[PDB]
């Protein structure tokens, strides 16, 4: 039994980005964001332990970590960087996690890809423009093919309606199980009046 | 790159339409790395593999005496889900390539990392 303290305590134990790429929003999920997300999911719903999970734009791997920590059976990773995927492999060879893969790929280009292959997928998406809609809500639409049983995923609170009435269209149930805030990266503070932070809900879909 | 994971890269729903391929592996460097048994996942895993994916892939691994599909009483023969566990989670491929069926391409692995990119 890992306690929520503890976990965040490991999380904080996990490298970052050496180079980290601006235009892929690259910065890890912050140890509190993981731990308090990671124990929920596997506490409060049990859909991490003996199940194989995604992890959608893993970076470094801050939530794929915690999630082999929680018991999963295998956590995969996927990121469009290689620079990032290295540095996860650092990461999760220190900690001695061996129930982990990871897989270079476009998430937002996996159209019929590992169909239901999934029980969970888990992901901090980045938000920039792509195509018109959220990069988000690219990641979400492969989540949602990928996964069986639930995604997990945290989105702008100021899009909140707009996730709300994709979900409805698509018949995804969707539940907001926090609101959230944790802080960007300082260089992201571009104009005099942009907070340093964002606004975020963790959203559980399911089927 | 562990079995496992090949198998869901390569995998498709069965239905009424046309069947799907799975990904044609090569591999030049491999390595054994231990992983914890969790015969409860491995029980869970059996019947999503895609068999004939996984015992070609196997066989290009040169791996030997591979299950030729799910066993009698499989939830309660340890002997093998302590196998299917080895095969699919402790065989990684290091150095290697994934072959699409549609196009021919080659996709890299490399440091364990497959490349699925269209560089
Ligand atoms: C038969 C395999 C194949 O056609 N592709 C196209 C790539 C990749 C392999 C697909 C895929 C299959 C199974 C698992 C995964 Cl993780 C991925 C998806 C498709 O993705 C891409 C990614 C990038 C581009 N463009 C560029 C410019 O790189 C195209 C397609
Ligand atoms: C906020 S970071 C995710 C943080 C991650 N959970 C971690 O702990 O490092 C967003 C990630 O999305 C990746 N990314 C951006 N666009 C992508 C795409 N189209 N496909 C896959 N990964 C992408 C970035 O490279 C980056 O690692």
């Amino acid at each position: 039994k890992v306690r929520l303290k503890e976990l965040e305590s490991r999380l904080q134990q996990v490298d970052g980005f050496e180079k980290p790429k601006l235009l892929l929003e690259q910065y890890p999920t912050r140890p509190h964001i993981a731990a308090c997300m990671l124990y929920t999911i596997h506490n409060t719903y049990d859909d991490i332990e003996n199940k194989v999970v995604a992890d959608l734009g893993c970076g470094c791997g801050v939530l794929s970590i915690g999630t082999a920590m929680l018991g999963a059976g295998l956590c995969v990773g996927f990121d469009i960087d290689e620079d990032a995927l290295e540095i996860f492999n650092r990461n999760a060879e220190e900690f001695e996690l061996t129930n982990i893969d990871m897989v270079q790929c476009d998430v937002c280009l996996l159209s019929n890809r590992m169909s239901k292959s999934f029980d969970t997928v888990i992901m901090n998406p980045p938000f920039g423009t792509k195509n018109n809609k959220g990069t988000d809500m690219a990641f979400l639409k492969t989540a949602l093919e990928m996964a069986r049983t639930a995604v997990y995923s945290l989105h702008k609170s100021s899009t909140r309606e707009h996730v709300q009435k994709k979900a409805a269209e698509w018949k995804i149930k969707i539940d907001i199980i926090a609101e959230l805030r944790y802080d960007l990266p300082a260089s992201y503070k571009f104009h005099k009046k942009k907070s340093v932070d964002i606004e975020v809900d963790l959203i559980r879909f399911s089927f | 790159m562990k079995l496992l994971t090949h198998n869901l890269l390569s995998s498709h729903v069965r239905g009424v339409g046309s069947r799907g391929f799975p990904l044609r592996l090569q591999a030049t460097e491999v390595r054994i790395c231990p992983v914890e048994f969790n015969p409860n996942f491995v029980a869970r895993m059996i019947p999503k593999v895609e068999w004939s994916a996984f015992l070609e892939a196997a066989d290009n691994l040169r791996l030997i005496q591979v299950p030729k599909g799910p066993v009698e009483g499989y939830e309660e023969n340890e002997e093998f889900l302590r196998t299917m566990h080895h095969l699919l989670l402790e065989v990684e491929v290091i150095e290697g390539t994934l072959q699409c069926p549609e196009s021919g391409r080659m996709f890299p692995i490399s440091r364990g990392i497959p490349n699925m990119l269209l560089s």
